[PDB]
């Protein structure tokens, strides 16, 4: 947030985005660890109470 | 300007060469420096006139460069693909195109992204007379490219020496120490 | 808003031809400013996007008839490479080891 | 037909040099006729016949329009 | 290739690319847009995570 | 070449150089291809007539 | 701690997102190393209260 | 209404970036063509106050 | 409102109108300096005149009184934790305001450290100077400034030194002391700022002392006697010791 608000505006330091298309292949899998941990914690607590 | 002219007699000039040194003593493709004398100024400057300055030799980008026997200096600053080398088994007599820019998607070997990225670092085409395992450089700063020469350790040391790199490294260090301390103090 | 630039290029047949760079939109013809004046303002408002019912076109190129990229092709990875370089730290040349022993088999 | 192959290569080189000089640019590819065995049409890998050892290599301009004079002849 | 030449609609439905080569310069008379949903929404493509969750 | 039937302009769209892996060069950009001289796409330089 | 383990860091970034937020990600560790201490200590106190 | 992209939604190339910068600067100059310069504005702001009691230096 | 007559307001309006009508963009000047020797410009059409490593040569961490400021924080933290003064809830909570504000001056000092020019070049024509600086985070800022906008300060930094007779270069050519110069208008990151003070540390080599003095004093350098040296010894984003 700080970086975007301080430097990414046209006035300060715009960047020439030359990338045409995305190429991510497993970033979704890497990111889903955190929601995976959330689901694991929810399941554990719920089952322990049940 | 009287004071400046008076002091010019005792003023002395210093060389304009700094830590980067001279590229022609370390790059075979960099010609030795040459001084060009501008011609006399034009008495009449036509609106559609072209430069009369002497032409400078033009050296196109080579498709690939040979193996520099321990005297390799990349033309540009390459991307640091990795901080430790690749232990790759090379075949005897097979030509390999080691990646210099450091963005190749095929590993140590050139993938073609050098032609798509703005860089003067060209792939190094080399051959090996004895098959076996070799440590191919990944930081792309090795003087013995394409072969690793432990320059990645010095690159890591310089990153740690830099003010911001030190901060990043030790911030990650203390972040992990957070887990370590939580484990140590788990029982209370 | 009609053309963002123009150039004169001599084709392989020796004739000089004019090439105009059309103004473009991000996938949204609604955001596209359809005008016929050298003006940035969106003055013309059209109730019928396709007055004559002629369909628009999104040509698909045949891979066989494609040509190797040459329109600043060396800039495709420039953005990502420079973004990485901005934070990359480069060892000074003087401190960087040089003239190390040659590989025995190369 | 080695003679035919060499003649075709020479003709293609001369045509590329002439077109480059006319257009004030350089050839986009050095392939005489496009083929899809190499994915040069839709990948970064190119086919350019420009190789030299050092800045004083006489073969620096081989394969480029700078190797031909205004009469479209090798120098 | 036989499927593409004989029944272009079924080839497009299955997602096969145009198997003919137009290197001679004349475009083919039965080319079609690519329907790649089957080959893209797969465990081995961009829909890998969605297909893992669905599996 | 983009064909029109006695109309001055046509809404054209470009996605750049197409590749088998992705089938699209760059994100779709729409413009108005008008009758007259050749025109060019900023992103990839593709020439339309 | 991420891209460092990979010998093709450009591939790491491209295959994850084709986006570069490594600067912020690696700067955030310093702040995250201490932003949690009051919460952790109060949680220890609350756990002791629950145990009692 | 005026489009913010000025006909260049994407700066895929430095030539496009330069074209956008040139046109944007020209448009900004045109829009600022009707207001006083920095020196005039600063002097007016500095010497706006005119309410004193004694005069004659 | 205009019906109310005020001589001061009328004088202000007259002064503004007269200034606008008289002073134009094109301003004549006669402060042109012709160097005795021919100038050897780089392959890029620029001549280096100053080089230094301010980050390397400056103190970053243990700088007074910022160390005192940040060492006062634990006292406040302990006071809040143990309530030694037997204060109310709001009164004790007031003690936590200091730690949120005690590190700002060090941030400002670190920001100021980035205004120490790392390198300076003079462009062709002797009217533009490019100043290249770097911050502690590795960010590199290069800004071009017209030569007439420079104004040197005295050795004490509390006044403007006389441009004509300024004594800041030793006899051989180096800097007697860290020279401060105020630029009337500086364009940094595409943003113009007023009265920007910059410094040239004495611990920095000075190339072409005549050109450096002319740039500092604001003269326009005559570069008619120039030669071009083709030396591609510098790469983009080249590393340096100023980190
Ligand atoms: C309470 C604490 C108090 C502390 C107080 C203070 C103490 C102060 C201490 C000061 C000194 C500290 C030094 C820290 C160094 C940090 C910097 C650093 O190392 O980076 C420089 C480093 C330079 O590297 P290098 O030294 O030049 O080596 C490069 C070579 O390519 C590397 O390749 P290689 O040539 O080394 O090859 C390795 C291996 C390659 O083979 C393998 O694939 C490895 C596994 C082989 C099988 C082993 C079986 C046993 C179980 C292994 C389990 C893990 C294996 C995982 C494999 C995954 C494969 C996908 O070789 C083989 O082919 C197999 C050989 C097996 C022989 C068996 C020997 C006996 C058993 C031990 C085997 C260990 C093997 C290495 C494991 C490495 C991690 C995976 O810079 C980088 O590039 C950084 C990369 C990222 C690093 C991330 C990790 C950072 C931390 C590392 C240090 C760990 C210290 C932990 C101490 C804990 C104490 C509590
Ligand atoms: C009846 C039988 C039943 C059997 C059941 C199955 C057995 C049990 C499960 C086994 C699971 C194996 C999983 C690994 C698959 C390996 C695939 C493979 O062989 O690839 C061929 C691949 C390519 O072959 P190639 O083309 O012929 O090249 C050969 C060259 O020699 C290649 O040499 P190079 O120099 O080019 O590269 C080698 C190495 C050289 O570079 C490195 O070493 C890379 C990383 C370090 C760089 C810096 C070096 C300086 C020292 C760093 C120290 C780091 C300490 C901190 C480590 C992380 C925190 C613990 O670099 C790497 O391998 C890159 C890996 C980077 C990520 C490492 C992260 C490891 C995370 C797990 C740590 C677990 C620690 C447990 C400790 C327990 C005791 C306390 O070669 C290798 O990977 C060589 C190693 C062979 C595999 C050794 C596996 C050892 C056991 C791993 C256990 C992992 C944990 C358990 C997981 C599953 C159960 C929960
Ligand atoms: C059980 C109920 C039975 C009811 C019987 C009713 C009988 C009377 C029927 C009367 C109605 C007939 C017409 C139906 C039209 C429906 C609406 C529609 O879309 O029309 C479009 C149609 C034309 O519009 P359009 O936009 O051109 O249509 C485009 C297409 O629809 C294309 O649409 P799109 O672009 O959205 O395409 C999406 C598609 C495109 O993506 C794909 O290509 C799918 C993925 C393919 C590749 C997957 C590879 C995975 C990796 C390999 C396998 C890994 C596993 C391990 C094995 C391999 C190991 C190596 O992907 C998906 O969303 C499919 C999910 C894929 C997940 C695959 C998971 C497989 C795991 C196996 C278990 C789960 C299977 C679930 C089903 C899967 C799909 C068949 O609309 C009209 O003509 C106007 C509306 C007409 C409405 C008529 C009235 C409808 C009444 C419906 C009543 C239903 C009642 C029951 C509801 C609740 C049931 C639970
Ligand atoms: C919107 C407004 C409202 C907001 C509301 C609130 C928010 C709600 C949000 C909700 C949604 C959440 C979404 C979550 C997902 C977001 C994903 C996203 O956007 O980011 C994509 C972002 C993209 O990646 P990236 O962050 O750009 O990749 C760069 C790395 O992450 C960066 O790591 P790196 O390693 O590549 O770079 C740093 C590197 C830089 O360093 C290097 O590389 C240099 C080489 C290494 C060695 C350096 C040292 C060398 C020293 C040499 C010797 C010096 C002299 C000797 C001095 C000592 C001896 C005298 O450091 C190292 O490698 C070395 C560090 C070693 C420290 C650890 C050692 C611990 C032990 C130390 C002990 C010491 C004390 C002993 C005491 C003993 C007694 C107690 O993250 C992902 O890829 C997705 C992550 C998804 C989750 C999985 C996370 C794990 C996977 C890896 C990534 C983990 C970090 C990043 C996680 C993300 C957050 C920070
Ligand atoms: C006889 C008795 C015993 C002996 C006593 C004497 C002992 C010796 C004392 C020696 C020291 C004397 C003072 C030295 C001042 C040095 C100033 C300085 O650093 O200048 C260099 C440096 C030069 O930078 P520059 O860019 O050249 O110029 C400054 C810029 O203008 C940049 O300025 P700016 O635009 O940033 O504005 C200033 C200020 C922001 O502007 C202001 O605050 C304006 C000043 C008035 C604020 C208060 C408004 C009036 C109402 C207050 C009361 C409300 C009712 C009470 C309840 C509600 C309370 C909120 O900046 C900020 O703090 C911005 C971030 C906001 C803070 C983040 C946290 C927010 C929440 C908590 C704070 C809320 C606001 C403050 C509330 C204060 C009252 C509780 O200035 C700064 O770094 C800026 C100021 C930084 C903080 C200064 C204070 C540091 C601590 C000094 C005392 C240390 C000793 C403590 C123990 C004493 C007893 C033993
Ligand atoms: C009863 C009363 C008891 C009182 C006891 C008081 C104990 C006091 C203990 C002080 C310990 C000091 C440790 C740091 C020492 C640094 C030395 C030095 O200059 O090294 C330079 C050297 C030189 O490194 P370099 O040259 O490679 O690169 C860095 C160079 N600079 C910084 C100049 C850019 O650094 C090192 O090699 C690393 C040394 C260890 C660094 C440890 C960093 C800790 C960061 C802490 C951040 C804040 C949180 C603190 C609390 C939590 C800690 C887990
Ligand atoms: C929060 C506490 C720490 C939790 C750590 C959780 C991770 C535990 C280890 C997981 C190992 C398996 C990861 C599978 C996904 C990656 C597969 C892959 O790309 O492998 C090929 C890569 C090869 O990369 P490469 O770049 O050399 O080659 C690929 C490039 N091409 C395709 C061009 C050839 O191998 C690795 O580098 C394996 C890295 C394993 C470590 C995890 C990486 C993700 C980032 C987090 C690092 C955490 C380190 C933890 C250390 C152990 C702690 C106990
Ligand atoms: S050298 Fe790295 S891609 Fe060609
Ligand atoms: S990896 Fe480049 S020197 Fe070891
Ligand atoms: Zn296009």
């Amino acid at each position: 947030i700080l970086k975007v608000a301080r430097f990414r505006v046209l006035k300060m330091r715009p960047k020439i985005s030359t990338s045409y298309r995305p190429h991510g292949k497993w970033g979704d899998f890497l990111a889903c660890i955190i929601p995976l941990i959330w689901c694991i914690n929810i399941l554990t607590n719920s089952n322990l109470i049940l | 300007m009287s004071a400046i002219l008076k002091r010019a007699a005792k003023y002395k000039r210093v060389s304009s060469i700094l830590c980067e040194g001279e590229a022609h003593l370390r790059d075979p493709f960099t010609p030795p420096p040459v001084i060009l004398k501008p011609p006399a100024p034009r008495k009449d400057k036509k609106p559609d006139d072209i430069t009369d300055f002497p032409a400078q030799k033009l050296i196109p980008l080579p498709e690939s460069i040979p193996y520099q026997e321990g005297k390799y200096r990349p033309a540009s600053i390459p991307m640091v693909a990795g901080f430790f080398p690749y232990n790759c088994y090379l075949q005897q007599g097979k030509v390999y195109s080691w990646c210099s820019c450091g963005i190749s998607q095929s590993g140590p070997w050139c993938d073609g992204l050098c032609n798509s990225v703005v860089t003067r670092c060209r792939p190094v085409v080399f051959n090996v007379s004895q098959s076996g395992y070799y440590k191919i450089c990944n930081c792309k700063f090795s003087a013995n490219a394409p072969f690793c020469n432990n320059t990645h350790r010095k690159m890591v040391r310089y990153h740690h020496q830099t003010h911001r790199g030190f901060y990043e490294i030790w911030g990650a260090a203390l972040f992990v120490l957070g887990w370590v301390y939580m484990g140590f103090n788990y029982y209370t | 808003q009609m053309f963002v630039a123009r150039q004169v290029v001599t084709n392989s047949k020796g004739e000089k031809v004019e090439v105009l760079w059309n103004a473009q939109c991000y996938e949204d013809i609604a955001q596209l400013n359809v005008g016929f004046a050298p003006v940035l303002e969106s003055v013309d408002y059209h109730w019928e996007i396709f007055l004559w019912a002629d369909p628009p076109i999104k040509p698909n190129n045949d891979f066989d008839l494609n040509v190797p990229c040459t329109w600043f092709e060396y800039e495709q990875e420039w953005w990502m490479e420079s973004c990485i370089q901005e934070d990359q730290f480069n060892l000074p040349e003087d401190e960087r080891p040089y003239n190390t022993p040659r590989n025995p088999h190369c | 037909d080695i003679n035919k192959y060499m003649e075709s290569q020479l003709v293609n080189d001369t045509l590329r040099a002439f077109v480059s000089k006319v257009g004030k640019t350089e050839p986009a590819t050095w392939k005489n006729y496009s083929t899809i065995y190499h994915k040069d049409n839709y990948e970064a890998e190119r086919v350019r016949h420009v190789a030299f050892v050092d800045h004083k290599d006489p073969h620096m301009y081989h394969g480029l329009p700078q190797d031909y004079d205004d009469n479209i002849k090798p120098k | 290739y036989e499927l593409f030449v004989d029944h272009p609609d079924l080839a497009q439905w299955t997602g096969t690319y145009p198997k003919v080569d137009s290197s001679h310069g004349f475009p083919f008379y039965s080319t079609y847009e690519m329907y790649r949903d089957f080959q893209e929404n797969t465990l081995n493509s961009d829909g890998s995570f969605a297909q893992w969750i669905t599996l | 070449v983009v064909f029109t039937s006695e109309t001055p302009f046509r809404y054209v769209g470009c996605t750049g150089q197409m590749n088998e892996d992705d089938y699209e060069g760059h994100e779709l950009l729409f413009f108005l291809l008008r009758e007259g001289s050749l025109q060019r796409c900023m992103g990839c330089g593709q020439v339309f007539k | 701690m991420g891209s460092v383990w990979f010998r093709n860091r450009y591939w790491w970034y491209r295959s994850l997102y084709d986006d570069y937020v490594a600067r912020e990600a690696k700067l955030a560790f310093g702040i995250a190393a201490f932003i949690w201490l009051p919460h952790y200590y109060w949680g220890i106190h609350l756990n002791r209260a629950f145990e009692v | 209404s005026t489009s913010t992209t000025l006909g260049l939604p994407r700066w895929y190339k430095r030539i496009s970036y330069y074209i956008f910068k040139i046109r944007y600067l020209q448009h900004t100059k045109s829009k600022m063509n009707g207001i006083p310069g920095s020196t005039v504005r600063l002097m007016l702001i500095n010497r706006h106050f005119v309410e004193y009691e004694v005069y004659e230096k | 409102l205009n019906h109310v007559q005020n001589m001061l307001e009328e004088n202000l309006k007259y002064d503004a109108q007269k200034y606008n009508d008289e002073v134009a963009v094109i301003q004549k000047t006669s402060r042109i300096y012709k160097p005795t020797y021919t100038i050897e410009f780089n392959r890029e059409g620029e001549v280096l005149v100053y080089s230094a490593d301010p980050i390397k040569n400056s103190v970053v961490y243990f700088k007074y009184p910022y160390v005192l400021y940040e060492a006062a924080i634990p006292l406040f933290i302990w006071a809040w934790i143990y309530n030694p003064l037997e204060l109310s809830k709001n009164a004790v909570n007031s003690l936590l305001i200091y730690p949120n504000i005690a590190w700002i001056p060090r941030m400002w000092y670190w920001r100021s450290l980035q205004y120490k020019i790392q390198k300076m070049y003079l462009l062709r024509g002797g009217k533009v100077a490019k100043i290249e600086t770097q911050s502690l985070a590795g960010d590199r800022f290069t800004s071009w400034v017209e030569t007439y906008q420079f104004h040197p300060l005295t050795q004490d930094q509390k006044n403007f030194d006389n441009q004509d007779n300024a004594e800041f270069l030793e006899d051989e050519g180096q800097l007697k002391y860290e020279l401060g110069v105020q630029l009337d208008n500086l364009q940094e990151m595409g943003t113009t700022s007023q009265d920007i003070v910059i410094n040239f540390m004495k611990e920095g080599t000075v190339h072409h002392p005549e050109l450096f003095e002319a740039i500092v004093k604001g003269y326009n350098i005559d570069t008619s006697d120039y030669v071009i040296n083709t030396a591609n010894n510098l790469r983009a984003r080249e590393g340096n010791h100023n980190h």
